[PDB]
DNA sequence: AAGCAGATATCAC
DNA sequence: GTGATATCTGCTTTGGGTGGGTGGGTGGGTTGAGGCAATA
């Protein structure tokens, strides 16, 4: 039996031949024979996905394992690195199995755990964790850059083939040629902020990447990591303790972001299948449109221009020589207690990548980007601000009329040319930042007068208004009826959402939703080929006119290429991979009912009836 | 023996393609490409040539999947096979020309290229194609390529050792070779290496920022460390775009731990790219070319050919698309018998409001410009714009390193969002934009730098658009900032029916465009073409004002300052736009700039007239 | 060019992988794992590629592809060598000489264009037949673009007794397919893409007559017709003489000025009108 | 030049 | 003949910028100029 140990450790028990060879049988059948809930070879799939994309590492759900084979699980954390040899090599004889050329692609198959059990905190790690394997999470503080490391060395006759290990140097000029390298990577892990106690300083521990591994992780980002407690003797460390302490390393397996995030690739047929045939639905668009904070009672018009903003639009580039975004802004301002910071939290964590930022919290480099000195290597350096950290991702912005006016204006480049520039210390240079600005502000005096127009409402100026794609006007005003609906859904939820527990549709749930956008976002890429130039160009006119007259918002050209993201972005949503006129009618309304609600009370009736056969 | 054996074989099959290799047809004719192309540059005293990996492979496919595995030996063997070569073409040879000389062999290909981000470590040691940014290079310094060393003791001398190019050093004898008997032993390490026994190449190092559209999303931009030497040495300059062949390499220093080497990681080592080969990227003129050129020069409607390629996809804005071009080709920079000096540059400003593509305009210019520099005034300070003083890492001394003014001297800088620009960072700029120099008294250097540039500025007015009641708080410009611009627009977004229609239509038709394949218009230039014909035009043409010219100048001039001088007394303000001597050159400027379009030596009254219209229509509306 | 964007852009492969789809995609990628070929060599230059999968590269696309439902990848065809370099075969002259005929580029006339054409058959004028190659690359990528606009927005749309597509203005590429070359040649290979991607079974086995604007000025409307796509067609056509007898029992403005009798001129107005007759006398 | 690590020949018992 | 024990030989040291900033400033080096946040 595999199980019983005759006396030695389990390190002991899988080096020798027996125990290896029937760890390797057994995880061979595990990787042929395993099925999912529905019965489908979880594994065959995967080794498709992996050998089509070229890729050559193979991912392993801890919960599987145990399910499947006990005693292999029960091993994997205390005899790491042999059981990961082993697993290797079978995953390699499976893989060549299903595809015997791609020994030409790959030689080697790293198997990778996923879903371990055993969570620390990189506080609670103790000289019990060492040589196990082991899952933390932190912040990614410094990444180095992708180093070649000796793998299989050869000396100059030449000498014959040496292996490397992570502690010593090997003893025998390199023949470089002959030489075998591989991929290495040295990463700082620290305390996320969240979790450590107000005051204290962080703990840190230091990571090791090796081959596709590399290239995981940027610095500011949450990870989850598993890996290989390790430890090393070190001279200098014991001079600067005056005891023998050793140096500490995590051996890295597997690097996750797992703040709710799933990648295009991570989705399976199964989950595409549910999504094609939920686009199928004749009402997914209202479907989308309440799955937007569904805790908010009815704010209609903001959850569909919020849903609008997160599919996006197409940015385009005719000739290599006029670039145009793709990306649609949005701004909420309304009475106070009306749940603009609830809208702004939901899409911080229904997103991908998104960072969240408030009034006078942030600063007009902390946004765009800074410079960062040192007293010992070079003197000035270049760093990512939040703009450029969110590049491709959603910057939220609460509180946007409490900013000084300084830090407000650094965000006119980023919102319209996707791009910071910065000329500073020796340091000319630009940098991509191509975001979704989402930002919520209150009125002057903290209550939007009616008898004013939008314009006179806010501090804002001309320049940053017409950078916000879509505008959205909350009025708190008072009715019985809506004031008895909105008591009753707000003491409803506050039943639901017990801690021991108006579209008329039944929104998608969470998970769907996440994996729906990420679908649409990756694989879909609608294309405006024929539109009603004539209708849109006479809207256009009209628009321009009547803006004139009243002076509720400027409106400018950046108007009629919002028109065209927000249709783009209604064909997402649908999956559609041309833009039709159901899409442009959409985009019409959606711009012209905005319009509308800048004007003062006694204009909204005209303004109506003046663009009311677009309305229809 | 038998590794000799295949070496000459090697050599042998290169010697072989580079004697018979042949382009042409039997229709037509033959031409000995390589042979001939080595002959002549033996002759003209450059000791170099390019080959074609393509032609390599089709006269012997081996050699070159031999020379893309293993670059190193089979490059030597080349080099060995060309210098052999260049002495049967050249061989009876004039008195002061008996030594023959090395042959430097570059490599150049067709194959699609490869990013940074894509060098794994399988490809050590591997034939590479990497494009990039040029983005910092050093001094030339000098690189052995043979070495003589003596013993201290003995004075025994061992000559001719070969050195390994690339940065890679040698180790010299442990012990000497003299006889043991009779003399005291020769001390360990014996040898040291002889000055003038040593024969030295020029050798420089490059860091290479990969594209910045190939970024991954939320990154910082890598860069790679090239190196470079002979005639490949000081070809490319900082912000030069690249694709560079070369071998992915590591950097061979002492076996030994010296200082007691105490690394964070075991076993790592130090990459770069040993480049041999360079091919700038247009994002000498040929014969051909210039034909080409002196030909676009010589149109009837060669201004008017101009202008419609300047940011052709912005639907109006002929007058600024205009100014634009002469901004781009500039005036005549002269120097004055008492040492005076006269600046050529253009400077312009567009102040207006929002969305009226103020900052597309500034975006091609950029790419447009032969040197051009984007950079935004809210992301700038004094010291970046100009130059900063800092200390250097190695050397623990004061050093200068360049801003954007520095970058851009010799072209054009694109200043964004430039009223909101601190006022101390904008004043800052006052000596380049006239003087062309920067002065530097800090941390004990003393010294001027050139910054001979065009400024490029947009802004919005005071409070957001333009209120024609305001009236001059609409700017915030001081009058000395302001008299440094030769032409001023005030960019009006004017609300008409007609206008508006036609705009929207042009914009959506260009939405649409964009899936359409690229195609050629036959009434513009493309950009490529246009930004090398601007090149070409500013180094051989500087025109001058004929003497007819200038006196119709002098008469307008004399007219603009009185009416400028009435207006103020009237409306008993201060006008923010003053008119003075800069605004008379400005219209010198602008003449001279549209001659040079048409490669003229002398400026016309035409050009003079076409200047005073453009001036109106920008400086003189503004002022009034 | 490249093996992927060769297999991308023709219309065999393009058509039997259904690549205007998404999940076409994913199919080639199958195959090209099935074949072993690393994807950053098969994206390389055929040239450049390296010459060890070049062995026996043939037989092994043969066999994947009989593995993926294509049973004709092989051809029997002709090459030239000449010189160390050039190497051609005879289908990427044909479709060089096409290319620098039809080209686009208005600036030349079209006796311009086949001056052009005629001098690139000459070995004295080897660079234009390379120019013709890089057109012929952009005329082909244009082709499948054109292919997916029609598929995915279902514009082919079958009456009674043929099938019927119309290319309108607002197509990016509508210029490419004026010329009535370029327009046949485009409508036998959509015809082959519709065939291969439809559900229909009766829609496989009908023709198709295809339209797109020929001049804005006159408001006219070049107008093809071809016949059932099958693997043994007689490849006989008989729309010429129906469209001669529609024109006649209608009344519309017809023009013969091709060469081939199933290529017309259309009356923009007239077409509906056209277009019944038509339907009316082939069923 | 100064000093520790390693190698090795040499006296003594 | 084995166990000290005395002699001899080779390594590398120093802080230093031709030994790097793709080692790291928790391994250790004055002075000034240049970005930040908080400041007034
Ligand atoms: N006349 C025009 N023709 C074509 N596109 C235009 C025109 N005017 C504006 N646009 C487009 O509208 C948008 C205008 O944004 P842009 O940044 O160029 O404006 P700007 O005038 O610099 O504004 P701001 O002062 O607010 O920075 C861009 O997409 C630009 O391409
Ligand atoms: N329409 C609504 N439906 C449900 N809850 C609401 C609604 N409006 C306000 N709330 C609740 O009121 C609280 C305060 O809202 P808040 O996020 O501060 O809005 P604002 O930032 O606009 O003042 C939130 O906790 C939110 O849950
Ligand atoms: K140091
Ligand atoms: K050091
Ligand atoms: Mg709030
Ligand atoms: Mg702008
Ligand atoms: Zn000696």
């Amino acid at each position: 039996n595999l199980e019983d140990l005759k006396g030695h450790s389990v390190r002991e028990w899988v080096s020798m031949a027996g125990p290896r060879l029937e760890i390797h049988h057994r995880f061979k059948n595990f990787l042929r024979t395993h099925v999912d809930s529905h019965g489908h070879n979880v594994f065959k799939e995967r080794i498709s996905d992996m050998c089509k994309e070229n890729r050559e590492s193979l991912v392993v759900n801890y919960e599987d394992l145990a399910a499947r084979e006990h005693v292999l699980a029960y091993f994997l954390p205390e005899a790491p690195a042999e059981l990961l040899q082993i697993f290797d090599e079978a995953a390699l004889e499976v893989v060549l199995a299903m595809y015997p050329k791609y020994d030409r692609i790959t030689n080697h198959i790293h198997v990778r755990i996923s879903h371990l059990p055993l969570v620390e905190e990189l506080r609670s790690l103790r000289q019990l964790h060492l040589n196990q394997l082991i899952r933390t999470s932190g912040v990614v503080t410094s990444c180095t850059g992708v180093l070649p490391q000796l793998s299989m060395v050869k000396y100059n006759f030449v000498l014959g083939p040496f292996c490397q290990s992570q502690n010593q140097e090997v003893k025998p000029e390199v023949n470089m040629e002959e030489t075998i390298y591989q991929n290495y990577q040295r990463i700082r892990i620290q305390e996320s902020p969240g979790k450590v106690a107000a005051g204290r300083l962080p703990r840190s521990k230091d990571a090791i990447l090796l081959a596709d591994l590399v290239d995981s992780c940027k610095p500011g980002d949450e990870i989850e990591l598993t890996g290989i407690y390790h430890n090393n003797y070190d001279g200098s460390l014991n001079t600067a303790n005056g005891f023998p302490v050793f140096a500490t390393v995590i051996l890295a397996n597997h690097v996750a972001k797992k703040d709710n995030k799933v990648a295009v690739g991570e989705l399976t047929d199964e989950d595409v299948k549910m999504i094609t045939s939920l686009s199928k639905d004749q009402q997914i668009g209202e479907k989308i449109f309440a799955s937007i904070a569904p805790s908010i009672y009815g704010h209609e018009d903001i959850k569909r221009g919020l849903a609008l903003a997160l599919f996006g639009g197409e940015p385009k580039n005719p000739g290599g020589k006029h670039k145009v975004r793709g990306d649609i802004n949005v701004l909420l301002c309304g009475d106070p207690g009306t749940a603009k910071s609830q809208f702004l939290k939901y899409i911080e964590k229904v997103s991908s990548r998104a960072i969240f930022t408030t009034g006078q919290g942030a600063s007009a480099v902390g946004l765009t980007a800074y410079v960062q000195r040192h007293p010992v290597s070079r003197e000035w350096t270049l760093e990512a601000g939040a703009l450029v950290l969110a590049d491709r991702g959603v910057c939220l912005i609460d509180e946007f009329d409490k900013m000084n006016d300084q830090d407000r204006t650094s965000i006119h480049e980023a919102m319209e040319q996707q791009s910071i520039s910065i000329s500073k210390a020796g340091i000319v240079t630009s940098l991509q930042a191509r975001c979704t600005v989402i930002a919520a502000a209150n009125p002057i005096g903290g209550r939007y007068d009616p008898s004013l127009t939008f314009s006179e409402n806010v501090d804002l100026t001309e320049p940053i208004i017409s950078r916000f794609d879509i505008l959205c006007v909350v009025r708190d005003t008072v009715d019985p009826v809506q004031d008895e609906m909105l008591a009753r859904f707000v003491v409803g939820s506050h039943v639901r959402h017990h801690p021991s527990n108006t579209y008329g549709v039944e929104p998608l749930p969470q998970e769907v939703l996440k994996k729906y956008i990420i679908y649409a976002k990756e694989r879909v890429h609608p294309k405006l080929n024929q539109m009603d130039q004539d209708k849109v160009a006479k809207m256009y006119s009209d628009l321009r006119k009547e803006s004139m007259a009243t002076g509720s918002i400027p409106i400018t050209v950046r108007h009629i290429e919002s028109m065209i993201r927000m249709a783009e972005a209604h064909a997402r949503i649908h999956l559609r991979d041309y833009v039709i006129e159901d899409d442009v009618n959409m985009a019409i309304r959606v711009m012209l009912e905005s319009f509308i609600d800048t004007q003062k009370f006694s204009v909204m009736r005209s303004m109506r009836k003046t663009f009311a056969r677009y309305l229809s | 023996d038998e590794g000799q054996a295949r070496k000459s074989q090697l050599q042998r099959r290169f010697k072989e393609f580079l004697r018979q290799y042949r382009v042409g047809t039997d229709r037509t004719g033959f031409t000995f490409k390589y042979r001939d192309e080595l002959k002549r540059h033996y002759n003209l005293g450059e000791y170099w040539i390019e080959v074609e990996m393509e032609d390599l492979a089709s006269f012997d496919e081996d050699l070159a999947d031999y020379l893309y595995k293993q670059p190193a030996e089979h490059l030597q063997l080349l080099e060995e096979a060309a210098k052999e070569v260049a002495d049967e073409v050249t061989r009876p040879r004039p008195s002061g020309e008996e030594v023959l000389q090395d042959i430097q062999v570059m490599l150049k290909s067709d194959a699609s290229p490869s990013s940074i981000r894509s060098l794994k470590s399988d490809m050590m040691s591997h034939l590479v194609k990497i494009p990039g940014i040029i983005i910092a290079a050093s001094a030339v310094r000098a690189k052995a390529t043979r070495i003589s060393i003596q013993c201290r003791s003995c004075r025994n001398t061992l000559t001719n050792i070969a050195m390994r190019p690339g940065l890679e050093g040698y180790a010299l004898p442990r012990k000497c070779n003299t006889d043991q008997a009779g003399r005291p032993k020769c001390p360990l390490d014996p040898y040291f290496i002889m000055p003038d026994k040593c024969k030295c190449v020029d050798f420089q190092t490059l860091k290479l920022q990969e594209l910045p559209d190939a970024v991954p999303h939320g990154e910082m931009p890598r860069h790679m460390q090239l190196y470079c030497d002979r005639y490949l040495c000081d070809k490319v300059v900082p912000g030069n775009r690249v694709t560079i062949m070369g071998i992915y390499s590591i950097k061979k220093f002492g076996l030994t731990t010296s200082r007691g080497r105490d690394r964070v990681g075991v076993g790592i080592r130090s990459s770069y790219i040993r480049v041999l080969g360079i091919q700038v990227d247009t994002d000498a003129v040929s014969p051909q070319e210039e034909e080409e050129f002196r030909r676009l020069a010589a149109l009837p409607n060669v201004y008017e050919v101009i202008s419609k390629s300047i940011a052709p996809s912005i639907f109006g804005g002929t007058d600024m698309k205009k100014a634009i071009a002469c901004l781009l080709f500039g005036g005549s920079r002269k120097r004055l018998p008492d040492g005076l000096t006269r600046r050529g540059d253009i400077n312009l400003l567009m102040l207006g409001d929002p969305g009226t593509a103020k900052s597309q305009l500034l975006k091609f210019v950029e790419k447009c410009s032969p040197i051009g520099v984007y950079t935004s005034g809210k992301g700038s300070s004094a010291a970046g714009l100009t130059a900063s003083v800092m200390r250097d890492p190695s050397s623990r001394n004061f050093i200068m390193e360049g801003g954007a003014m520095v970058l851009a001297d010799g072209g054009v800088v694109c200043i964004d969002e430039f009223d909101k620009m601190r006022e101390d960072d904008r004043v800052a700029i006052h000596e380049a934009m006239e003087q062309q120099t920067i002065s530097i008294a800090k941390a004990g250097i003393t010294t001027t730098l050139n910054s001979r540039c065009s400024v490029l500025a947009a802004a919005n007015s005071v409070f957001g658009r333009w209120d024609e009641t305001k009236g001059e708080d609409n700017i915030d410009f001081m009058p000395t900032i302001l008299s440094r611009f030769d032409m001023i627009f005030i960019v009006k977004d004017e609300h008409n029916e007609e206008r508006d229609v036609m705009l929207a239509k042009h914009v959506i038709t260009l939405h649409v465009s964009a899936l359409t394949q690229t195609q050629a218009v036959e009434g513009e230039i493309d950009l490529a073409k246009l930004k090398k014909f601007i090149a070409y035009c500013r180094v051989k043409c500087g025109p001058r004002l004929s003497a007819e010219a200038a006196e119709k100048l002098k008469n307008r001039y004399i007219i603009m300052r009185s009416g400028a001088r009435q207006h103020e007394r009237d409306s008993d303000r201060r006008s923010s736009i003053p008119i003075t001597v800069r605004q008379l050159e400005a219209i010198v400027r602008i003449a001279e700039a549209l001659s040079k379009m048409k490669l003229q030596p002398f400026a016309t009254e035409a050009d003079v007239e076409e200047a005073l219209r453009l001036f109106q229509v920008s400086t003189l509306d503004a002022a009034l | 060019w490249s093996l992927h964007d060769s297999l991308c852009n023709t219309s065999y492969t393009a058509a039997r992988f259904k690549l205007w789809s998404v999940h076409g995609q994913k199919r080639l990628q199958e195959f090209l794992a099935d074949m072993g070929l690393p994807l950053k060599q098969v994206k390389q230059k055929f040239q450049a590629m390296d010459i060890s999968l070049k062995e026996n590269l043939r037989e092994m696309i043969e066999e994947s592809a009989n593995k993926f439902g294509m049973k004709d990848m092989r051809v029997q065809t002709f090459s030239i060598h000449f010189g160390f370099k050039h190497k051609f075969l005879a289908s990427d002259v044909v479709f060089a000489t096409m290319s620098l005929m039809e080209s686009p580029e208005k600036d030349g006339s079209g006796t311009d264009h086949f001056i052009q054409a005629l001098d690139s058959l000459s070995r004295s004028n080897l660079d234009k037949l390379y120019h013709g190659l890089e057109l012929a690359k952009k005329q082909l990528r244009a082709t499948q673009q054109t292919i997916a606009s029609c598929l995915c927005t279902n514009l082919v749309i079958s009456q009674g007794p043929f099938l019927y597509c119309s290319l309108m203005e607002g197509t990016p590429d509508v210029m490419l397919f004026s010329r009535p070359a370029s327009l046949s040649l485009l409508s036998k290979h959509l015809l082959k893409s519709f065939v291969c991607s439809t559900k229909n079974r009766r829609c496989k086995l009908l023709p198709l007559v295809m339209a797109a604007p020929l001049s804005m000025e006159h408001g006219t409307v070049t107008v093809v017709g071809i016949p059932p796509e099958t693997d043994s067609s007689d490849r006989k056509n008989f729309f010429g003489r129906a469209f001669e007898k529609a024109a006649e029992s209608t009344s519309s403005r017809m023009l013969h000025n091709h060469f081939d009798l199933s290529v017309i001129e259309l009356k923009a107005e007239d077409r509906s009108k056209f277009l019944d007759a038509l339907i009316s006398l082939l069923s």
